[PDB]
This record gives structure tokens, sequence and C-alpha cells, in this order.
RNA sequence: GGCCUCCGAACG
């Protein structure tokens, strides 16, 4: 019931209120406990998925709810975590909704902090949802983000041996697999360490 | 008119919109 | 109140570009109680004010 | 034209770039040259990306539009000052219509500066604004949002506004200098209590939203049109799960039959400029025709997360829906929805009084529609006032209040209503003298002052009881089992109230309870002992109670009887049924049991009924004088009630004294015929009051209705058939008696004569319909045909004459194929 | 850290 409530406010001010940073104001003017901050956080992202179409307001709102306060961007770590266990489970139309959602606070980095290595599940091990869409926030991170920064300042931020499927060297499978994966996405060059390395 | 906000006239449209500062201007401002 | 004396709008491009400056510095949010007790502080239509009561 | 044109060079001095190109203006900024921080995207801001880079090479953030500012400021301008008298109903859907259509595509253009979204609050300001001028009445609290905002028929005026939000004004000239920052954004909506009103341009699309739709749409498509065109063609559902309503570019409109196969390869932007250049006027077309572009405004969570941010069941009960919706509880469904829009009205066109009372009801519709307007008591200039013969607590509006609410009253009847219910409980309490052995029982006297004064008590009837009512606490009738004392001291009387207002804010509890302590506390008029019981109900969503002492023989007692008895009652009979004919707009069921086919056999049985046909109780003489204009002289009518099964006529005829002095005299037929009826039947001893009542009208359907209200076994119902009284009338008897009738009067006629012992009534009565039509059509050759041979006489005493019965054989042949003829 | 224009009567 009250989440219930909670989500029929959230999402009544969400579908208004257009410049959703400026309706940030009402949504941390309701004051809404502790309790109520994973919830609206998964509730925050069920209406950012909900829309028709990827609306960038949904990101905005979520770079500066997450970067509110230490347990916004809190939230955001787990319930991006939380997010990332859905793979399958996730709509098809929702995904390019999430991709855009988490490519757009993945370019900015602030709250997502091992986000990057959640991600990159095994060689031949995946639900397709998680690769495709990691397909499309890396084409579009990939633009947006700075690729050649994104990649290179990537490299150094020991992201990826912290991550499964972004693993040289050692592992063939993760390596070779991450270069026809990558390559195969359009990474071009990116792929080019796990084609070395392996 | 306060300060760096105001309406000369708080009768020339609807009412006046008590404004705070908005949780997110805090956000934007740390 | 009212706006009293000033009308709509007086500006110019070339008197607000030496009035103020793009970099100038920056230590409070320009206290309106600091400009209302403190005439000098505030130059904008010094016409007819009665203020300027120091202290106590 | 050199000063009046406008260009922007950029260059390495320049670090921004912009220009005014198509619509409102452009501005776009590399992202390697800008030396502050990096590329901020939040509203207004663009992503200007290169394809041969594959990233994002610039953002641009364009401009508002000043033209279309203007534009749309004057279009409200013309369109709401240059729009008189008129249902808000259309006003509102051209207002938030045109304003949808500049709202169509504004994303970053419109959201980027706050000077053109300001000017939003002044065009709903001065829109409802407007509608409370039209209401004369101007009122914040008169008018909630919940009259501002609601779709289809839940009652509202179908306005989509986006008032509720506070611009982006931070730091005054000094940001204007800086242009950078964001605090304390503007007010925020007109009146907003706890709530949000939606948005139509958060629930919009962007124009990024175009440009991603297009793009990933347009490869799905292109690919899909690829692969079909080097494999085989396999055209089919597979596109329509595309989502082909992605895009501007829909797949859906150019998979249609007219368009793909019909118009053309030129564009419609040829008629779009041209024609909105030509013809008597624009139209709001930012794109293209409807058949060559489509799939953009779409209402869907506009309407339907509107009506869920609404009240709705809960929206509906805090205005005047669910009150006029209490007996008809099937019609929260939306079943009929509304109708009249044309109604008897001749074209469109008409004389200025014609076009004032066609705006009067739907006006009337919207003012009486919704109740706490002059309902609930507001602030300031808010008066009271006494209504007529009823009673009202805040004022407002004349014609919704006096006009509307007087319509819905219609007569002084409605104490009528009042002592119904009293009386109704009065005869409904029979058992209980034997039950609760109470010695004297008698009704007070009914004061037409009693029940029209708020402030004083109501006096209903009196009672008593062996040794008097057992009770304690006089509570409320819902309060739950107490302990009841005795305190039998004489004996206790039971009383009775209403309340007609109070439609958002309303406590029977309370105000019954405390209504009860007060005028029992002071001294007004006390009907009962200080132990009694006094009942209090309101109109207000069919509301009954009773403050007064609850007995454990009482409390049930009335209990059940306020739960069939304010179930139906007949004053609630009358609720529903004027009701309904006021609002004129949903009515989920019909009427019954109007006579069919089975009333003419059950016409002839051990029952009741009675035709009623008082078409000539208006008749005229008109003569041109010489002049040149009309004289019209009323005559002398009659009223008709026709026994079928005994052929008893009733006779009551209708003078130019009471035809004197009032005017609207079809209606005033209507009434007075309806309340002479009432009287007769008054007058004819229970016995001889009938059962049910036929008419040919429906303007005698209702106002018998509203005289009735006093016999709820009398059943009205309507006919198709036709009884030409009119032709009797004249013939004989009423040519000779109408035409020398002097004064009203009533006389007992057999129109059967002998036929009740030769033949059988239902023969009697077809035969005497026929030989009706007859009596017109050969009335000319019935004064011809009647009479076939020379010694053929009608008996003084008799209507018809004396024939044998192959004789009246050859009649009903030659009569009836006469009907056949016409 | 706060600021809350609103406010109807006839005639026509």
């Amino acid at each position: 019931i009250n989440l219930v409530s909670f989500r029929r406010t959230i999402y009544l001010a969400i579908q208004s209120s257009l410049d959703f940073e400026e309706c940030a104001h009402k949504l941390l003017k309701m004051e809404f406990p502790e309790s109520q901050t994973k919830e609206l956080c998964n509730m925050i992202l069920d209406c950012c998925a909900q829309q028709r179409t990827y609306e960038k307001f949904f990101g905005l709102l979520a770079g500066r709810f997450c970067m509110l306060k230490k347990e916004y961007m809190e939230s955001f770590e787990g319930i991006f975590k939380e997010q990332y266990d859905t793979i399958h489970r996730l709509e098809t139309n929702k995904l390019r909704n999430v991709a855009k959602m988490f490519a757009h606070l993945l370019y900015t980095d602030s709250l997502p902090w091992s986000v990057l290595e959640c991600i990159k599940l095994s060689e031949e091990t995946t639900t397709s949802s998680s690769r495709i869409f990691v397909k499309i926030f890396f084409q579009e991170l990939c633009e947006y983000m700075g690729l050649p920064k994104l990649n290179a300042r990537l490299k150094d931020e020991t992201l990826q041996p912290f991550f499964e499927g972004l693993l040289p060297r050692d592992n063939p499978r993760n390596t070779r697999f991450a270069i026809n994966f990558f390559t195969s996405i359009g990474l071009g060059g990116l792929t080019d360490e796990l084609r070395e390395h392996l | 008119m306060y300060n760096g906000i105001g309406l000369p006239t708080p009768r020339g449209s609807g009412t006046n919109g008590y404004v705070q500062r908005n949780l997110s201007l805090v956000r934007g401002r740390r | 109140f009212e706006p009293l004396v000033r009308d709509i709008n007086l500006q110019d491009e070339d008197w607000n570009e030496f009035n103020d400056i793009n970099k100038i510095i920056i230590r409070q949010p320009i206290r309106t109680e600091y400009k209302i007790a403190f005439p000098y502080l505030y130059n904008n239509l010094p016409h007819h004010v009665h203020l300027t009561w120091y202290h106590t | 034209q050199w000063e009046n044109s406008f260009v922007s060079v950029y260059s390495k001095d320049n670090p921004n770039l912009l220009f005014n190109m198509c619509g409102f203006e452009c501005r776009i900024l590399p992202k390697c040259r800008t030396s502050y921080e990096e590329f901020t995207h939040k509203d207004g801001v663009w992503n200007l990306q290169n394809e041969v880079t594959k990233e994002r090479t610039a953002q641009c953030f364009l401009r508002v539009d000043d033209e279309s500012m203007q534009r749309f400021h004057n279009r409200v301008r013309q369109i709401l000052m240059a729009s008189g008298s008129t249902t808000f109903t259309k006003i509102v859907n051209k207002w938030n219509t045109a304003l949808i259509g500049l709202m169509t595509y504004f994303r970053e253009a419109v959201v980027n500066t706050q000077e053109l979204l300001d000017l939003l609050v002044k065009c709903e300001n001065k829109i409802q604004t407007r509608i409370k001028i039209g209401l004369n009445s101007k009122m914040p609290s008169r008018f909630p949002p919940v009259v501002f905002y609601t779709p289809k028929e839940l009652g509202g005026l179908g306005m989509l506004s986006m008032g509720h939000v506070l611009i982006p004004q931070s730091d005054l000239r000094w940001s204007k200098q800086t242009d950078v920052g964001i605090t304390h954004f503007r007010s925020g909506m007109s009146h907003e209590e706890d709530q949000l009103i939606p948005n139509l341009y958060r629930y919009i699309q962007p124009w990024e939203s175009e440009f991603i739709d297009s793009q990933r749409v347009w490869a799905e498509y292109a690919l899909k049109r690829q692969e079909a065109i080097a494999q085989n063609r396999r055209l089919t559902l597979e596109d329509l799960e595309d989502s082909w309503d992605r895009g501007i570019p829909r797949i859906n409109t150019l998979f249609q039959k007219d368009r793909h196969t019909l118009a053309y390869d030129k564009g419609w932007r040829v008629r779009t400029d041209f024609k909105q250049y030509q013809v008597l006027k624009q139209n709001p077309f930012w794109w293209t025709h409807q058949r060559h572009d489509g799939k953009l405004w779409n209402l869907n969570n506009y309407r339907t997360d509107m009506i869920q941010a609404l009240g709705g069941v809960e929206g509906i009960l805090e205005h005047t829906l669910f009150k006029g919706t209490y007996f008809p509880t099937w019609e929260g469904l939306f079943w009929e929805k509304a109708s009249g829009f044309e109604e008897s009205m001749k074209w469109k066109k008409l004389t200025n009084a014609q076009r004032s009372g066609l705006n009067q009801i739907p006006n009337r519709r919207f003012t009486l529609w919704w109740s706490p307007t002059i309902n609930r008591a507001n602030v300031y200039v808010g008066f009271q006032v006494q209504l007529d013969l009823t009673g009202i607590f805040m004022h407002g509006k004349i014609p919704t209040l006096k006009i509307s609410l007087i319509q819905i009253f219609r007569a002084h009847l409605w104490q009528k209503i009042h002592e119904s219910i009293v009386m109704d409980l009065c005869q409904v309490f029979d058992q209980e003298l034997d039950a609760l052995e109470i010695e004297t029982v008698q009704k007070e006297t009914i004061h037409p002052r009693k029940s029209y004064k708020m402030n004083s008590s109501c006096a209903d009837i009196l009672l008593f009881a062996s040794y008097k009512w057992n009770v304690s606490r006089p509570s409320l009738l819902a309060d739950s089992k107490d302990v009841m004392d005795s305190t039998t001291t004489q004996k206790y009387w039971i009383d009775i109230q209403l309340r007609w207002g109070d439609y958002d804010s309303h406590d029977i509890e309370r105000y019954a309870r405390a209504k009860f302590l007060d005028y029992t506390t002071d001294n007004m008029s006390i009907y009962p002992s200080p132990t009694g019981v006094l009942i209090a109900i309101d109109l207000a969503y069919n509301l009954h109670s009773a403050y007064g002492n609850w007995f454990p023989g009482s409390k049930p007692l009335i209990q059940q009887a306020m739960a069939k008895i304010m179930k139906a009652n007949p004053a609630l009979y009358v609720l529903r049924e004027r009701i309904r004919k006021g609002l004129q707009l949903y009515s989920s069921e019909p009427t019954e049991p109007y006579l069919s086919s089975q009333n003419y056999g059950e016409l002839f049985s051990n029952q009741i009924i009675w035709f009623v046909d008082d078409t000539n109780v208006y008749r005229v003489t008109i003569h041109k004088t010489f002049e040149g204009n009309l004289t019209t002289k009323p005559i002398n009518g009659a009223i008709f009630i026709f026994n079928p099964r005994t052929g008893q006529l009733f006779l009551k005829i209708i003078h130019t004294s009471v035809w004197a002095g009032q005017k609207r005299l079809g209606q005033l037929a209507k009434w007075k015929t309806a309340e002479e009826v009432a009287a007769l039947i008054r007058s004819l001893p229970v016995e001889e009051q009938p059962k049910q009542i036929i008419v040919t009208r429906k303007g005698m359907l209702d106002p018998l209705e509203v005289h009735l209200l006093d016999f709820p076994n009398i059943v009205i119902k309507g006919s198709e058939l036709q009884l030409p009284f009119q032709a009797c009338l004249k013939v004989e008897k009423f040519g000779d008696l109408i035409l020398k009738a002097t004064e009203p009067q009533m006389v007992l006629f057999n129109l059967y004569d002998d036929w009740l012992k030769t033949i059988s009534s239902y023969t009697a009565f077809s035969r005497l319909i026929l030989i009706l039509r007859a009596l017109h059509v050969n009335n000319d050759r019935a004064k011809v045909i009647l009479k076939p041979d020379k010694t053929t006489i009608t008996e003084p005493h008799h209507i018809w004459p004396t024939l044998t019965d192959e004789e009246w054989i050859k009649v009903e042949v030659q009569l009836k194929d006469l009907i056949l003829a016409d």
C-alpha cells in the first residue's frame, strides 16, 4: 500500500513537471524516509523504463538524485547491482531505456562505481539481453562518453580486471570471445588488448 | 522581490510560488 | 508594495559590462539585508529613500 | 530588410555559434573549444554528434520562439476575447486544442527560456478565470482544480494545463549577466493543495526522441524492406510488432491503403503553407497533413493518467456527480454519456434569444452540475440565502442556483415532498402502535414555514408508548449498540429534517446530533417530550439518519423503514425524476411499463387504467385583422380521463379566466392538466383512484409524475395510440358543449352506450378507436355515413345512434378501409 | 532558513 501510493505519486509527478531536474525539489520535498529511498530508487527505475521511449530526464533525475546524498549514490550502486541481476528478465524495449539511463549515468560515472565490474559476464554464458544491451550502451556510451578516453582511461582504472568478461591474458575464452564479441559489436581497436593478450 | 529572485507584481501572474532552493541546487553546488 | 519608480527594464550592453565584471570576486551571495541598511551597497534607483538607522 | 534581418557569423573570436534558421533560433558550441568544465546536458541543451568521427562533436542549445510567443498570446487574446457568451466546453476545446498545437513541438525550445513558459500561467489563468467570469463568480475557492480538468463525461471541461510548474529564475540580473545557475525557481501552479497536475510537455516527445526514433526505426524498416526485397515478401503483422507508431515517418502511415495507393508523390507542404496563407484563416499545422504524416499527438496516458491523478470516483464524490447519481447507482459506469446537442434547434444560426437559450442549458448543465460552487461555504463575500421555500447555505451565481436549481426543484411541491416523507413515516408506522403500545398517535399540523426554516427544528408527527421510549443517550442512527436506560416519563414523538446542500463537506452525525442538541437545547419548536426521537435527512447523495433517542423497538423500526423508504421514496422518486430530468445527459434505463400491446387486453378486466388526452385543453381562434397582424384569442378546452372497461369519461373544462394573465400556454396546459387530474384522483375514493394512467405524451408523463407523488400505487405510462377526442369533442358534444361552456365544471359520460350489454369491452374498445380515426376523416364522411338510413337516430342520452349488428359490421369495414385509405 | 497576487454586486 505504501509502495503502491508512493509509486502512484512518484509516477504522477514523474509524468508531470517537465525538466525533472527542477522536479527534484518536489521529489526531495516529499521527505521520504530511508526505508522509502531504496523502494523509491527501484520504483524510480521502473518508471524510467515504463515510458514508451528512452527519456534523458530519467538520467538527469538519477544523476542529481543519486548525486545528492551518500545513501543516494549508494542506492544507485546497490540498485544497479540489482539491475544487473535482471538480464533476460528485463523487457526487450525497456532494455534500450536501461542502456540509455545506465549509459547516461555511466558517462558521468559519478554515482556508479562497481557497475563496470558487475558487467562483462562469461564467454559463452549470456542471456543476450546483457550482450545486446551492452552493445547498445557500449555504442551510445562510446559515442557520447569519449570512447578513446573512456577505454584508455578505463584501462588504468582497474575496471577491466574487476570484470569477469573483460579479463585479458590467462583465460582464452574471455579474451578471445571478448575480441570476437567486441570486434563483432563495433569496438574496433578496443579489443586489441584482449586479442594480443590472447 | 527577494534577493536574486522575485516578481515585481505578485498579482501579475497566478499566485506567488513560495520557492526555496530546490533539493537539487544543493546537489549541483556540492 | 510595488515597482515604484521603475517601469519595466532599463539597461545597456556597454553599461553592464563596465559596471559588472564577467570575472570578479565572489564571497557571499549578495545578501539583501546587507544592501537594505546600506544605501551605498545597492546603487539601483536611490531616489526618495528614508533609511540608514545605525544599530541601537 | 538589412537591419530588420538578423545574422550571426561564428569565428575564432566568437566562442559559440548561433542562427535564426527556421522557427525560433539555434545555438551550438563545440565541446573541444569549450573551456569551462564540460558539456552539461540537462533540458535545453542538445547533443550534436559527428557521423564521421562516431561521437558527439558539439552541444547545441537553440532558443525560444518570440514570434510564436506573441503569436500564441495574441492567439489566446483573439481566441478568448473574440469568444462571447457560449458553452465553456467547446471554448476549452479550442483553448487546449490550439494551446496543444503550440505545445505539439516544444521540448527544449520552449523549455529553454522561462519567459515563454510564464505566459501559460496567464493563459490558463485567463481561461479558468474567463469561465469564472462567465459564471459571475471569480472565486478561487469556488473552482478548485477538480472542476478545472477532467476527460470526456467526467464533468470537467477537458482542459489540459501545464500550470503546476516553477520556472528556473535565478539571481535576477546578476545571472542575466552570468547566465549560469539554478536556484529558487518561480512559484508553482495557480491553486494546488498537496497535489500536482499533469504536464503535456513532460508527456510529449522531445526532438531527440524523434532523432533516435526515426533513426533506429528507419534502420528497422530499412533492413526489413531490404531482406524482404532480397528474400520473399513476407509482409505481415511483424511490422505491427515493430512498433510502427515510433518515429514521425510512421510505418503504419506508409503501409495504409489510401496513403500508398492514393495521394501522390509531391507532398502536402504546398497546400500546408499556401492554404495556411489562404482561404478564410490558418490552422495549427507545424509538420504536414494528417494523410502525409501522423502518429505525433496521442492522448493515451495524458487522459488516462490524468484521470488517474484525478480523484476518480473520489473526485465524483467531491463533486455533485455522485450526489445526483444516488438512486441511479449504476450510472457510475458512464453508460449513456450525454446527448441533446441538436435537440429541436433549426440548423445553427438563429435568433439571439434562441442562441442564448441554446447555450443556457449547457452552461446551466456545467453550472448546476457542480454543487460546491454555490454550496460549499467560502470566505469573503459569501453570504447566506434562503433559496425558495426550502433552504440554502452559501451564496453564488444567480442563474445557476435560482434558474437551474429552481427548475430542478420545479414548483413548491418540494414542501409536499418533505411532508410526503413525514406522512410516509406516519402511514409507514402501523404495527408500532401495537408493538410499542402507543396510547395516542396524531400527526401534528404541518406549517409551510416549519420545514422552510433551517435554523429552527421541525415537527413531523406525534406518537405515544406504554410507559415511554426506552433509551439513554439520543445519539445518531448509525451509532453502535449501547446501554439503553429506561427513563420513562410520558411519551415521545419522532421528527424529521432535510438538507439539500453541503456537496463536498457534509456530516449527518455532527450536524444531525449537534443540530438536535442545538434546537433542542434552546426553545424554538419542540414537537415531542424532552425524551423523544428526532430524524434528520439530507437530500445530498440520499442521506438519512435520526439524532433522537434510539429505543430497542424504534432504532430498527425507523432504520429499516428508512432503508426501504429512503431506498425508494416518493420524494426520492421526484429526486431521481427531476434530478435526471435536469441533467438530461445520462439515462441508463428507459421507462416502463409503457403501454404497447398487452395493455389493450388488460384494459378490460377488473383493475384501473385511465386514458388522458389534453391536446384540446389549449384551443385558440387565429384570425388576421386587416392591419396585417394575427390576433390569437384562446377558447375553452377540456381535460379527459376515459375508462376503457366501463366507457366512463371524465370531463374537466378549462376556462379563459384561468387562461388569463399567464403565458407559455402549452406548458401551462401540461401542468394545469396534470394538477387537475391529480385533484380528480384525490376526489375519486381510493377504490376510484386509478391503478394506472395511460397518456399519449411525454409532456404528459413528467408533470403527472410531479403532481402524483402522493399516491405511489399509481403507475404512469405513455402510449403511441391515436385517439381523436377532438373529433368527438366538436362532434356533437363539445361542439355544442365547449362552444357554450361558460366556466369550469364536471360530467360522467358513457361512450359505449349499450355496447357493454351487447358486446365485450375489447370489441367496444377496438371498434371504438377505429371508428374514432374514422370520426376524423370520416367525421367528414362519418357525418355522411353514420346515418345510413333516413330513420337512423341518436337518442338524446346516448353517444351513438341505434343500429343493427350487421350495420355495425358494415360501419367497421367501411371505416377500417377508410383508415387504410387515409 | 521563511516570502502564498487571488477573492463580487447589480444593472445592461
